[PDB]
């Protein structure tokens, strides 16, 4: 549609660009990218992976999954 | 391009005069809006006049597709014999022989591990060893499939067994 | 134990139309009846006995390769485990491809197309009958020309090459002895190819 | 000797199996002994999507390929009794003269479309 | 082209290319049609053989 | 109105020539692949053997049309021909004698000759023959009016593609509405009512047979202006 004014007063995102765009998406993708690395390892501190190809799991390790003794 | 067209005009968005009393007898059914206010539901096939006239007129227009359907099936049916589909024949143990199993270990029926006198009768969930129903007649039914398909395959080895048999002795009884 | 060729004969005739008759068209099994008289004889008992054989050493090195390139197809008959995967493939003919599906396919196409001009316009004369007599004959004589371009220039270098390996590794008498009618089938399923890694 | 037979005839116990990796659905199945040479070579030997889907022989894993092949066939004829069922087929009069299958025969019913 | 078999469904299966190695001519003689007769009953006995196989071979799983 | 010339990287009438094979243009060039520069080039078609050939197979000079009005051949002595189908009656004839060897073409080639029909039977009594088969009935090939016994003489195709001329009379004939055998052949007006004049259709009322013209039939000034006709 052809663009019309808008009140320069109401906080509105309608068509709104910026001329200092890329320096405002550098600075919200590298904190956001350093954010993300420390909550990957956080996650990656506790994780299960299926056991490799070509291992067993041999069923006398306490890794094998254990029974409440009554 | 071509003429300096003026700003979007505010007739884009006309405003309403509510020229008729919105009484409390249709409180929110109708979805209110500065402009142009709309009924709560939309009733696209206004042609059809009520509820039980439209569904008189939806089953009279759906016989000729329900009789299209039984064409289609009944050329199927008269153009084909039954297939041979079930579970997996060489596994007995699985899906089938576990359901048999549950039913024959009945653990939901022993006494508490402490002594505690209650066992899974005692629950609003309670287990039942003696259902026989749902499912249960669906894996009879497989396993029934599953056995004449055994049944049948062990008819055919038997078959060719005499077959052969049968052929070697003519061509011995030939001599 | 009774005569395996006999019993497999007799087995034969007996599932015949259990395992090789299958359900086609009037002109289908008009063609297969046609064909079935015009079947060679397959005689379960074959007199082997009368052959009078010749020593490789009257046979040229060409003669002698293609000698151990019919003992490995008849090896290949019988024993379904010789060779790998690659010589079995240099053994055989190449598969049909684009270029020879196509050749069919236009061929069919060509007689469809002069078909239809002859039946929607009714021009059916002795004239246009012979030349569509010759061009089916033509079509069958390329398509079967295509095959043997194929198989010849292919196989031909690739079937010396690998009978020459296998000359070296197996022998020139070994290679005879599997081409004279005296061998017996029983043993050769039940011989091991040295060139197996199994 | 055996279709689901693996060419060295050996049983290959649960953890091999599991370490295998092998498909629960060919785990259902009776062909595993085959199967394994099969998965064995084809994780040994690396091929792409477009090989594998491509490849008509499977390239280096050969006999391996062969005996699986040999054994599904025999697990998916007699899984579909689709021996008794084109033998049938073939010849309706012929399998109830035979008497190859009773349960078979005693609702064979080709069709009249299917050449009556 | 690699998968017809939906052509040979509708319009069933159609006469395919002339395939055949014709190798047999490597020899010539008597012996070549002792050879081609074997090979013959090589392949009918296989075919026989199949369907002895196929037939008893449900039994060899249990 | 373009602007091309102004601008020096903007696109060109010869770069725009793969669009031929999709948008029709007038011929500016004819391409070196091009049939007609392949058959003017090749010394192969200079040969009078193949200029022979050319004039002397296919569709026939003498066939052609020639004139704006023509008079087809006579029926019976005393007749008068009025209307006759030019190519939609030879068209009809085409497709009925289609059966004429596709059918003994099928039952000598199909395996299931039992799944051809119960497979055309649907496609007969729902989509063909309320296009084609009862087109074909309903079609007047040749209308000629016999003076002797006032009567009107039409050939009109037959299932396997036969010809049959019938007399009826003219004092049966009445002016068939389309909207008065609209709704009853609705579909068969619907899917083949395309290819005759609604606005003009026939009935011999003996009978109840019902006479339709090609809209692109051929229509006689001297029979239609005949005082049998009106
Ligand atoms: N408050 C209300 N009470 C009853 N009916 C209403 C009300 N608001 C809208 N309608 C219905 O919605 C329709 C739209 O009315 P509207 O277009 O505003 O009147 P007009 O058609 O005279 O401009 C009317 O026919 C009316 O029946």
């Amino acid at each position: 549609f052809q663009k019309y004014p808008i009140p320069r007063y109401l906080h509105v995102g309608q068509w709104i660009v910026n001329k200092n765009w890329k320096w405002n998406t550098f600075h919200m993708f590298f904190p956001t990218a350093i954010l993300c690395f420390m909550v990957w390892r956080n996650s990656m501190i506790s994780t299960a992976k299926p056991p490799n190809y070509g291992e067993y799991v041999d069923p006398q390790s306490p890794v094998a999954p254990k029974a409440i003794k009554y | 391009h071509g003429w300096d067209r003026p700003d979007v005009p505010l007739s884009f968005n006309p405003l309403y005069v509510h020229k008729r009393e919105l009484s409390i007898f249709d409180t929110n059914m109708w979805m209110y809006d500065q402009v142009y206010p709309e009924y709560v539901i939309s009733y696209n096939e206004i042609h059809l006049v009520d509820q039980w006239k439209g569904l008189k007129e939806s089953f009279s227009q759906s016989a000729y597709w329900w009789a299209m359907m039984a064409m289609v099936f009944g050329f199927y049916f008269i153009n084909t014999t039954p297939r041979q589909l079930g579970i997996d024949t060489n596994d007995l143990k699985g899906f089938l022989g576990e359901y048999y199993g549950q039913y024959k270990k009945r653990s939901g029926i022993r006494s508490n591990f402490l002594g505690l006198d209650v066992t899974g009768e005692n629950s609003i969930i309670q287990p039942n060893y003696d259902r026989k129903n749902g499912i249960r007649d669906v894996i009879d039914s497989l396993n029934a499939d599953a056995g004449k398909r055994k049944l049948i395959n062990l008819e055919a080895k038997n078959f060719i067994e005499r077959v052969e048999k049968e052929c070697e002795q003519r061509i011995l009884k030939k001599g | 134990n009774v005569d395996q060729h006999e019993l497999k004969a007799e087995m034969i005739k007996e599932l015949s139309h259990y395992y090789d008759h299958h359900d086609l068209s009037l002109f289908g099994k008009v063609q297969h009846f046609v064909e079935h008289l015009l079947e060679e004889k397959h005689h379960a008992k074959i007199n082997t006995s009368n052959f009078d054989q010749k020593k490789l050493e009257n046979f040229s090195e060409s003669k002698q390769i293609s000698r151990t390139v019919f003992a490995l197809k008849k090896i290949k008959t019988f024993n379904h485990d010789f060779f790998t995967s690659e010589e079995e493939m240099i053994l055989e003919p190449l598969p049909l491809g684009i270029l020879t599906y196509g050749l069919k396919y236009a061929f069919a196409g060509v007689d469809a197309a002069l078909l239809t001009y002859f039946w929607r316009n009714w021009n059916f004369n002795v004239r246009t009958i012979g030349l569509l007599g010759g061009l089916v004959g033509i079509q069958m004589a390329t398509l079967h020309i295509p095959n043997l371009v194929n198989e010849v220039v292919i196989q031909t270098p690739r079937r010396r090459a690998l009978a020459k390996k296998y000359i070296s590794a197996y022998g020139p008498q070994f290679f005879h002895d599997i081409v004279n009618p005296k061998y017996d089938i029983e043993h050769l399923r039940h011989l091991q190819n040295k060139l197996n890694p199994y | 000797g055996a279709w689901n037979e693996n060419q060295q005839h050996y049983k290959y116990s649960k953890e091999e199996i599991e370490a295998y990796q092998v498909p629960m659905r060919i785990k259902a199945g009776p062909c595993v002994d085959t199967y394994i040479p099969l998965k064995k070579c084809f994780q040994e030997n690396p091929t792409s999507f477009a090989a594998k889907m491509l490849d008509g022989r499977k390239g280096k894993c050969a006999k391996e390929f062969k005996y699986y092949n040999t054994c599904l066939n025999h697990w998916q004829t007699y899984e579909n009794n689709s021996h008794v069922t084109n033998a049938y087929w073939a010849d309706t009069s012929k399998a109830n003269a035979d008497g190859i299958s009773n349960t078979y025969g005693g609702s064979f019913r080709k069709g009249l479309a299917w050449l009556n | 082209y690699l998968e017809p078999s939906y052509f040979h469904e509708t319009f069933g299966h159609m006469s395919q290319p002339p395939k055949y190695d014709l190798i047999d001519s490597n020899i010539n003689g008597v012996e070549k049609k002792l050879n081609k007769q074997i090979l013959h009953r090589e392949h009918n006995e296989h075919k026989l053989d199949g369907f002895v196989s196929m037939f008893k071979g449900s039994d060899v799983a249990k | 109105g373009d602007i091309r010339h102004k601008f020096s990287n903007e696109i060109t009438d010869d770069d725009y020539d793969y669009q031929r094979a999709m948008h029709v243009k007038p011929p500016k060039e004819e391409s070196l692949f091009q049939l007609t520069n392949i058959l003017s080039s090749v010394p192969v078609f200079k040969t009078r053997f193949f200029l022979d050939f050319i004039a002397r197979n296919l569709d026939t000079n003498s066939a052609v049309s020639t004139s704006d009005f023509v008079a087809p051949p006579r029926v019976h002595e005393n007749s008068f021909f009025v209307y006759h189908s030019r190519e939609l009656g030879n068209v009809i004839r085409k497709y009925r004698s289609l059966e004429s060897i596709v059918l003994p073409g099928a039952l000598l080639t199909f395996t299931y000759p039992l799944f051809a029909a119960f497979v055309a039977i649907p496609s007969y009594y729902f989509m063909f023959n309320a296009k084609i088969y009862e087109m074909s009935r309903r079609f007047v090939v040749r209308m000629d009016v016999l003076p002797h016994l006032e009567m009107i003489s039409v050939q009109r195709i037959g299932a396997f593609g036969i010809l049959y001329t019938k007399l009826h009379r003219i004092q049966d004939l009445e002016y068939v509405p389309f909207d008065q055998v609209k709704e009853q052949e609705n579909y068969l007006w619907a899917i083949g009512g395309h290819g005759v004049d609604n606005q003009l259709i026939f009935k011999d009322r003996s009978t109840g047979e019902f006479f339709y013209f090609e809209r692109q039939g051929v229509w006689d000034a001297k029979g239609l202006n005949h005082p049998l006709l009106n």
